[PDB]
């Protein structure tokens, strides 16, 4: 008969669309609780550390987060900087280019990341 | 069947229905099988998407990894 | 929490720190205006973020930006009193 | 250096190089030349090939598929490939014949494959250079072991390649404008 | 300190926001995830198609339809709902028979039109596709392995110079390579891909649609024209021509890159720098948006080609499947085309670096030097269109109100009407020198009268003002005058707070919600033309200059079948239809709220609820709400919440008009 | 010379000695295919068509071997059907080999054997995947069948492991022949 296929629609229909809708809606919530939960999108994740960690223990990506890498020679660099200020270096100033940067680079932002506590 | 819409009662436009069954049991068995493999499938790269890469394998992992020799020429073949 | 920064037009009204509700911002000495005085936001751990700041200061644009962070709230950024987080 | 320096642009009166170059192809596309003597000593030894299997079949003509195995130089390659479908696409609704399909296309498929392993093989993989150009590393064992007895194979192997090309082409011309046999005159 | 309720909407709003994922931390992570979920998307894409052919195959009437199409109808698949009556029997089954629906889709026309004759050829390509799924998947293991497997051969790599840091930029170079990736996608993926399809069609189609004949030879390439007379469809032999023609083309046009090799081809980065370009090509999020751009052109073409030179067997004669096919099209395309600006703003604000102020360079930096004149002009022919459209059919609708019908301003489509006599006699001449002559184009040309001109107008006027909102979301996402540091913020926030005059709306996400509304409207002016013109040519030719003739004899005319559909008479086949209607209606006015009342009420709102829940005796005891604190949605996330309410509201309202008018 | 040349990088390239590179055995005018050393027929080195500078050869000596294992079997088959060798039971009298695939699976014997030869593919297709993975201890080809008749010479193994690999590749070719040549001339058997 042009039936005899709802056999397999009485089954199917129920279960995916109750047991299986179900149990996903009580998994999730479970799954809300975990420490884990939300892990790429939450701040505060331990699992998010650990992989920042990974990363940074790897070989290539070492230096990856600084803004300044790429300086193949960072002495060269620094020395032309020095060179070049000291001739532009204003009347009796005091100021040398290793403390001016040092103190350019130092900034006062300590609510920045601070979620990097919890986890 | 009860027709709704001007044209399907002034045409006479009629819904054929097959007296026969369409697919056996055995076939709709066999599709499940297959989507069965798919859904396992799946669950393990919904799995690996989730985790993410892992860079810090070579400390454990076995083997020394491969760069397949085509992946060098596109590498140094330009961007 | 959000994030509340200082600039270096900051005339020393000291508007943006009357105005604050959750007294995140102070007045600190300084030497790069005639008032000597720019403002600070030492305790951006309370800030709601009303930007009722921004709304007080009187530079071109703003001295002084608060940056949403919505992914980030806390709390006190929340202003929560039925339910305590501590 | 004329032509990255290849066996073949020196003259025949010595003291003097030929140099053949008028268009100055070789100065215009020197990254281009080891494909361009590819090109040529692939073109010289089929040509080779072509004039001597254009002058055997007056003589002696092998005994097989009677549609092909007939007829003139000319009428030997429409012939020996019958009214393919489009071009060298074979009928799979009625193979063994019976109408229309190829008898040199296993020729064709030879070739291909020979080639793709062959000069595709040499090219894109894991190279070829100005001096390894038509080097395909085959009876080399009988190459003299002395520098020049080795450059002077080499030109020899070109100067007959392209004697054998422009042979060909006024054979087949003749050929298809007189018929004929060797000589191929009116 | 933990969280409350908005986490789930802001995890959600960026849930596969790869770029603002926290592990990751290079280009090569994005891209591999990017990668990943490309052949994630094409194996559910597969099994989609699977689905369909399932279905067709087992809880249908292919086999059936296959005879007689032209009075038939197709079987979308069997209703298995055990809230429908267990007596008497439902208006969609013949009695004591199963419950069916009636396909919309197109695809009976399409598997008659590529071959298929019957079930089980539909069942062996269902198997086909899971397993290509199967495939799919196991590529995508497969990639995400080799790459791991390289980032472990970084545990055997080094250049013994400190130049050996430079392969961090070259280990996603399989994903991020531009020369191969175009070579080889417009030669295989196109010309390729359309050269097996024109195998597939003289090896099948034409062969399972005629009498026997000769061994496929090349007089199945054929340059007749269109709609062969007796399928009202396209000659097979003209579409496996136009398929080897497209496929040649894109064969040679596909060996223009160095792709594999260094010395053929030119560079991508070459021909951009030599021209009116040169873009930073290394964006995702502008790849995203100039492919997204692409695929826009190519859907609205579909819609329109479907429909004037239908290309399957018979599908001319279904009054529902044109119809539903056109509009379904027209808004994928909308869809794609507002991504494509929403994607170019995101580019502006996340991957675009900008000289220091005043190098004029960049393409970008050209665009953004006069962009001010730019959002003047659009303005500018927006407002007139607006202005000059609106007031003609006002003038009509007043004066024919007045019994006046012969007061209206009826402007004749004369510029329509000249393309339209030159595309006619270029085909009428090429028609009259065959020898097979009397052919025809179906709707390729149409009645164009001074209502299809004020149509356009509008048309015009709402596709102005779409690019105009988007474009200025565009250009202003990194700084307006109002806020001059737009780029330091998200492409999303919330506003800039009430003072410097009140900032509600000023984000480039919200110049993006602002233009989904024009495009809704739009598309639903463009739809709504086609169906009108589509039920009653004539009386849209003659009255349709006055809007009141859009409010009467289409919506209010139109709409008779559908609401008689379940009433206090009995129900027809279109129940569903008027059901539906009702809950888009209501889905459509649920997200008003989302979108006038604002945050601070519902705030206020759900701190009184949670007090009462609070105060509750015996929920106090086990739910003090300090784990997942109710809280009102946020700014952004309830303009989302009202658009997804206003836009699902919007289309799915719809598509049982269509059926219920068309059917 | 191993390397493909001897620099720092591939602008300043130094190419390697000409008669210094290493060269295949099998095609004496290519380089010697470097992926290919360790596995067991890496001494002839043949590999032109480059498809080992694209795919791990883990991935193409389980093909290789299946190729081989599977061919060496239908040969057999083909020839022990042809000489003619029914199995003992009726409704195997198909009369004719090439014939036998349709009588058979109209019959219903070969929706059967479809079925197991899944299953063990299926399990397969999991230790494939995880042999290449290094996740479990398994070489190609290699479904621990055996191993107690393999010879642990340490240079006996790389000797059978070899045959294995010739009288596959003789039965991939020797297959290939064998059927086409029922085909094009009915006249079926082993001598044909
Ligand atoms: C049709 C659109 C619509 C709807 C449905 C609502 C619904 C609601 N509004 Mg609202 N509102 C709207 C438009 C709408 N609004 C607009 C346009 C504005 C203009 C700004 C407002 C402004 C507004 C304000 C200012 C306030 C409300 C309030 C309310 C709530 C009070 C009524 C109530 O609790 O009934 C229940 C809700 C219903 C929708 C009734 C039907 C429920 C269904 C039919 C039964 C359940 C379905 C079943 C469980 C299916 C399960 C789901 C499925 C996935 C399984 C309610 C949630 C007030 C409120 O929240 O105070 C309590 C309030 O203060 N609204
Ligand atoms: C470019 C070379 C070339 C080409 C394209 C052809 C093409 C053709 N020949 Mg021909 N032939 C050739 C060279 C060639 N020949 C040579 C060199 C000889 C002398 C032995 C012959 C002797 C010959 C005869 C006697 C006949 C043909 C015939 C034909 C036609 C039918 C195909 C056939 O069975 O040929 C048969 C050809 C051969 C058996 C000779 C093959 C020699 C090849 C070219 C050498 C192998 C090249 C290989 C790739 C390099 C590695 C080996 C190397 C170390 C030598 C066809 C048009 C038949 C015909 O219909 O004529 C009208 C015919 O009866 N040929
Ligand atoms: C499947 C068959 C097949 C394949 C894949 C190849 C593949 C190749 N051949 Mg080739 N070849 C074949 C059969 C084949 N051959 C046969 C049967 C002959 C006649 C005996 C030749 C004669 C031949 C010559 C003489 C040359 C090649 C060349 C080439 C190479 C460049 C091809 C190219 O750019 O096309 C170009 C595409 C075209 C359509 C050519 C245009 C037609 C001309 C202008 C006439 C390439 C490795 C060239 C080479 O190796 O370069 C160094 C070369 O010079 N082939
Ligand atoms: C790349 C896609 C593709 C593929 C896989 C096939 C496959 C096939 N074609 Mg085909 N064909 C195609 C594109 C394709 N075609 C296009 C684009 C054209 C138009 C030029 C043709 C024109 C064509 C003709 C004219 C014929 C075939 C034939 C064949 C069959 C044997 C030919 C062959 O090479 O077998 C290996 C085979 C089923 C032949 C056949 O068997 O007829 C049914 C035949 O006569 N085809
Ligand atoms: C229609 C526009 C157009 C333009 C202006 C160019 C221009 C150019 N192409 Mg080009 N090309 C085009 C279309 C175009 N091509 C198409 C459609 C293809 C696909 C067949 C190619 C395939 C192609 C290759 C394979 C190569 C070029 C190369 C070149 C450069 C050398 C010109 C030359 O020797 O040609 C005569 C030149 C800049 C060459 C170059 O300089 O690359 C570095 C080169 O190798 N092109
Ligand atoms: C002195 C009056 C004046 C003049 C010369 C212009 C001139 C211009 N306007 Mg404009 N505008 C005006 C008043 C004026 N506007 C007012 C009062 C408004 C507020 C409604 C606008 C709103 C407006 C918008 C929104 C836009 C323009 C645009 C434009 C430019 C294109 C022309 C256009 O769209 O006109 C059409 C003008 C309108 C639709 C506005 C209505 C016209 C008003 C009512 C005229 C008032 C004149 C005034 C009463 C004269 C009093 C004289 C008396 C005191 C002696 C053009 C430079 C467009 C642009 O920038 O594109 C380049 C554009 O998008 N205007
Ligand atoms: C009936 C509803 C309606 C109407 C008539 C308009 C009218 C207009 N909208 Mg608008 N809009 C609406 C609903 C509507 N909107 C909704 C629901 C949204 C979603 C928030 C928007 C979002 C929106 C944006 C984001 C933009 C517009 C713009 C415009 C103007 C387009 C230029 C034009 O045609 O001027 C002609 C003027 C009229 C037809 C009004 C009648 C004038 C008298 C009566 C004659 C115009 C004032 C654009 C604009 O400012 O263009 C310059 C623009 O940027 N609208
Ligand atoms: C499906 C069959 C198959 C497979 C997967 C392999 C796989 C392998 N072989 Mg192998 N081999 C085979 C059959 C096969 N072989 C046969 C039949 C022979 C006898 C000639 C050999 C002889 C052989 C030698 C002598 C050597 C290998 C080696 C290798 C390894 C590296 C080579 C490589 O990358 O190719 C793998 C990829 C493929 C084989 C794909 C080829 C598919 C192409 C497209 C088909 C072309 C042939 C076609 C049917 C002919 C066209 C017909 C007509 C047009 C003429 C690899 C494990 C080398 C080794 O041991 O390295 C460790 C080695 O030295 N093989
Ligand atoms: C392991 C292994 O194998 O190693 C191999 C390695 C390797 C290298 C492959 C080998 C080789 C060498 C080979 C095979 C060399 C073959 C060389 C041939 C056939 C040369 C033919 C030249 C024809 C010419 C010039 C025709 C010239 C014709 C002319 C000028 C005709 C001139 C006419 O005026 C004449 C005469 C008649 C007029 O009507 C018109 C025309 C036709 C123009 C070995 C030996 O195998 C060993
Ligand atoms: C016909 C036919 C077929 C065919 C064919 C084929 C293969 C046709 C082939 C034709 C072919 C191969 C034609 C070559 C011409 C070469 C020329 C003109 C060289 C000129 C060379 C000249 C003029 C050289 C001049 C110089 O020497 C001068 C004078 C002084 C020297 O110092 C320098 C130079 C070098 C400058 C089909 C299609 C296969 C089947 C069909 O059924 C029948
Ligand atoms: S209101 Fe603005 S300008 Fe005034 S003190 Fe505060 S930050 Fe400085
Ligand atoms: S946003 Fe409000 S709470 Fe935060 S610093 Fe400004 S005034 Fe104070």
């Amino acid at each position: 008969k042009y039936g005899d296929q709802r056999k397999f629609a009485a089954v199917l229909v129920p279960l995916t669309t109750l047991v299986f809708p179900a149990v996903a809606m009580g998994m999730f919530v479970l799954y809300s609780f975990q420490e884990d939960a939300f892990w790429r999108i939450v701040p505060g994740t331990k699992r998010a550390r650990e992989l920042d960690e990974a990363w940074r223990e790897h070989p290539l990506f070492a230096n990856s987060k600084d803004p300044l890498d790429g300086l193949i020679n960072p002495d060269d660099y620094e020395k032309g900087l020095e060179e070049a200020w000291e001739r532009a270096k204003p009347a009796g100033s005091t100021v040398t280019v290793k403390d001016k940067l040092k103190q350019l680079s130092k900034q006062n932002n300590p609510h920045w990341e601070s979620w990097r506590a919890m986890s | 069947r009860v027709p709704g819409g001007k044209r399907t009662q002034e045409l006479g436009l009629v819904i054929p229905m097959a007296d026969e069954d369409g697919l056996t049991d055995g076939q709709v068995a066999g599709l499940f099988v297959i989507a069965l493999v798919v859904f396992i499938s799946a669950m393990d790269l919904a799995k690996t998407m989730y985790n993410g890469i892992n860079p810090a394998k070579f400390k454990t992992s076995k083997g020394k990894g491969y760069i397949s020799p085509l992946v060098k020429r596109y590498i140094e073949n330009g961007f | 929490s959000h994030a509340v920064k200082i600039y270096d037009t900051c005339i020393g009204c000291t508007l943006c720190v009357r105005a604050c509700p959750t007294d995140v911002l102070e007045m600190v000495p300084a030497s790069i205006n005639a008032a000597k005085q720019v403002a600070s936001s030492p305790r951006v751990e309370d800030c709601v973020g009303c930007k009722r700041c921004e709304t007080a200061c009187p530079t071109d644009f703003l001295s002084i930006r608060v940056y949403l962070q919505d992914n980030e709230e806390t709390q006190y950024s929340l202003g929560l009193d039925l339910v305590d987080w501590s | 250096e004329f032509a990255g320096g290849l066996i073949g642009g020196q003259s025949a009166f010595a003291s003097q190089e030929y140099n053949f170059d008028p268009l100055g192809l070789a100065e215009k596309f020197p990254e281009q030349l080891p494909f361009f003597r590819e090109a040529e000593l692939k073109h010289g030894r089929i040509a080779m090939l072509a004039w001597v299997g254009l002058v055997v079949p007056e003589f002696v003509r092998i005994p097989g598929p009677e549609k092909c195995w007939q007829a003139s130089a000319v009428d030997a390659h429409s012939a020996c490939v019958x009214x393919x479908x489009x071009x060298x696409x074979x009928x799979x609704x009625x193979x063994x014949x019976x109408x229309x399909x190829g008898a040199l296309t296993q020729v064709f498929i030879f070739c291909g494959t020979l080639e793709i392993c062959g000069t595709w093989a040499k090219m894109n993989p894991m190279g070829l250079t100005m001096e390894n150009a038509g080097d395909y590393r085959l009876g080399v064992n009988f190459l003299p072991d002395e520098p020049e007895k080795v450059k002077e194979m080499k030109l020899k192997e070109l100067k007959n390649g392209r004697l054998a090309m422009l042979a060909f082409g006024g054979a087949i011309t003749q050929a298809t404008l007189t018929g004929s046999g060797f000589p191929w005159l009116y | 300190g933990r969280c409350a309720s908005s986490r789930y909407l802001q995890v959600l709003g960026s849930i596969h926001d790869i770029e603002c994922g926290f592990g990751i931390d290079n280009t090569l992570s994005l891209n591999l995830q990017i990668f990943t979920a490309h052949w994630g998307h094409l194996t559910i894409i597969l099994i989609w198609v699977s689905s369909n052919l399932y279905h067709i195959a087992s809880n249908a009437n292919y086999s059936l339809w296959v005879k007689n199409p032209i009075p038939s109808m197709p079987i979308a698949h069997n209703i298995w709902d055990p809230h429908f009556t267990n007596s008497t029997s439902t208006p969609y089954s013949h009695t004591i028979i199963t419950t069916i629906l009636i396909a919309y889709s197109g695809i009976y026309n399409q598997l008659y039109t590529s071959g298929f004759n019957t079930i089980n050829q539909i069942y062996k390509t269902t198997f086909t596709f899971s397993c290509l799924a199967v495939i799919s998947i196991l590529l995508a293991k497969i990639h995400i392995n080799t790459h791991s497997e390289l980032l472990h051969k970084l545990a055997s790599h080094t250049s013994q110079i400190p130049s050996f840091f430079q392969l961090l930029y070259f280990l996603d170079v399989a994903i991020s390579s531009v020369n191969i990736r175009f070579n080889f996608h417009t030669g295989i993926l196109v010309g390729l891909f359309s050269i097996g399809y024109t195998g597939h069609l003289l090896d099948i189609t034409i062969p399972a649609s005629r009498a026997p004949l000769i061994h496929t030879s090349p007089s199945y390439l054929t340059f007749f024209g269109g709609l062969k007379s007796n399928t009202s469809s396209l000659y097979l032999t003209d579409i496996a021509h136009h398929h080897l023609a497209i496929g040649i083309i894109s064969i040679l046009t596909g060996h223009l890159y160095s792709s594999f090799r260094a010395a053929l081809g030119t560079y991508i980065r070459d021909i951009l720098y030599t021209s009116h370009l040169t873009h930073s090509i290394k964006s995702l999020h502008l790849a995203l948006s100039l492919i997204l751009a692409s695929c826009t052109p190519l859907t609205s073409t579909t819609a329109q080609h479907i429909y004037s030179l239908t290309p399957y067997f018979y599908l001319s004669y279904d009054h529902i499947y044109s119809t539903a096919l056109y509009v379904h099209h027209s808004y994928i395309t909308s869809f794609l085309a507002i991504a494509s600006h929403a994607h170019t703003a995101i580019t502006l604000v996340r991957d675009w670096v900008a000289p220091l102020e005043q190098e004029s360079s960049s393409k970008q930096i050209r665009i953004h030097t006069h962009k001010a004149a730019i959002i003047s002009h659009l303005s500018w022919v927006s407002l007139w269109l607006g202005f000059h459209t609106l007031a003609v059919y006002s003038h009509n609708d007043t004066c024919i109100a007045f019994n006046s019908p012969s007061k209206q301003i009826l402007i004749e489509a004369s510029n329509g009407q000249l393309i339209q006599q030159a595309s006619g006699k270029a085909l009428y001449g090429t028609i009259n020198s065959i020898n097979n002559y009397n052919k025809s184009f179906d709707s390729f040309i149409h009645p164009i009268s001074p209502g299809d001109l004020y149509v356009h107008h509008a048309i015009a006027l709402g596709l102005h003002i779409t690019v105009l909102i988007l474009l200025k979301g565009g250009l202003e996402a990194r700084g307006s005058k109002l806020m001059p540091d737009k780029m330091e913020h998200s492409f999303g926030f919330s506003c800039d707070g009430p003072g410097r005059g009140g900032t509600c709306d000023i984000s480039a996400w919200d110049s993006f919600y602002l233009a989904t509304f024009w495009m809704l409207n739009s598309n639903a002016w463009i739809s709504f033309y086609f169906h009108y013109k589509h039920l009653t040519p004539r009386q849209f030719s003659e009255s349709s200059t006055y809007l009141e003739s859009w409010f009467r004899d289409y919506l209010w005319f139109n709409s008779t079948p559908l609401i008689h559909g379940y009433s206090t008479l009995g129900a027809n086949d279109l129940s569903v239809q008027s059901w539906s209607f009702l809950l888009t209606h209501l889905a459509w006015a649920s997200g008003f709220m989302f979108l006038i009342s604002w945050r601070g009420y519902w705030q206020e709102l759900i701190d009184i609820i949670l007090y009462i829940h609070l105060k509750t005796p015996i929920l106090i005891n086990l739910w003090n709400g300090d784990i997942y604190t109710p809280l009102a949605l946020s700014i952004v996330q309830a303009r989302f919440i009202g658009l997804v309410h206003f836009s699902t509201g919007l289309i799915l309202t719809y598509p049982p008009f269509i059926i219920g008018a068309t059917s | 010379x191993x390397x493909x040349x001897x620099x720092x990088x591939x602008x300043x390239x130094x190419x390697x000695x000409x008669x210094x590179v290493k060269m295949s055995p099998s095609v004496p005018y290519l380089p010697y295919p470097e992926r290919l050393e360790g596995w067991v027929g890496g001494e002839k080195g043949f590999d032109p068509l480059r498809t080992s500078d694209i795919i791990d050869v883990y991935w193409l000596r389980e093909a290789e071997l299946k190729h081989g294992r599977i061919c060496m079997l239908a040969t057999l088959g083909w020839i022990s059907v042809d000489a003619g060798w029914r199995f003992e039971a009726e409704m195997f009298q198909g009369v004719s080999v090439i014939n036998a695939h349709n009588k058979m699976v109209e019959m219903g014997v070969m929706q059967q054997m479809l079925s197991i030869v899944g299953v063990c593919e299926i399990f397969s297709l999991y230790l494939i995947k995880e042999g290449l993975l290094g996740k479990i201890q398994r070489k190609a080809g290699d479904y621990f069948i055996g191993k107690n008749f393999l010879p642990k010479e340490e240079d006996k193994a790389k000797d059978m492991q070899l045959k294995e690999l010739e009288n596959g590749r003789l039965a991939m070719l020797a297959f290939s022949g064998i059927c086409t040549q029922a085909n094009l001339f009915p006249e079926s058997h082993f001598p044909y």
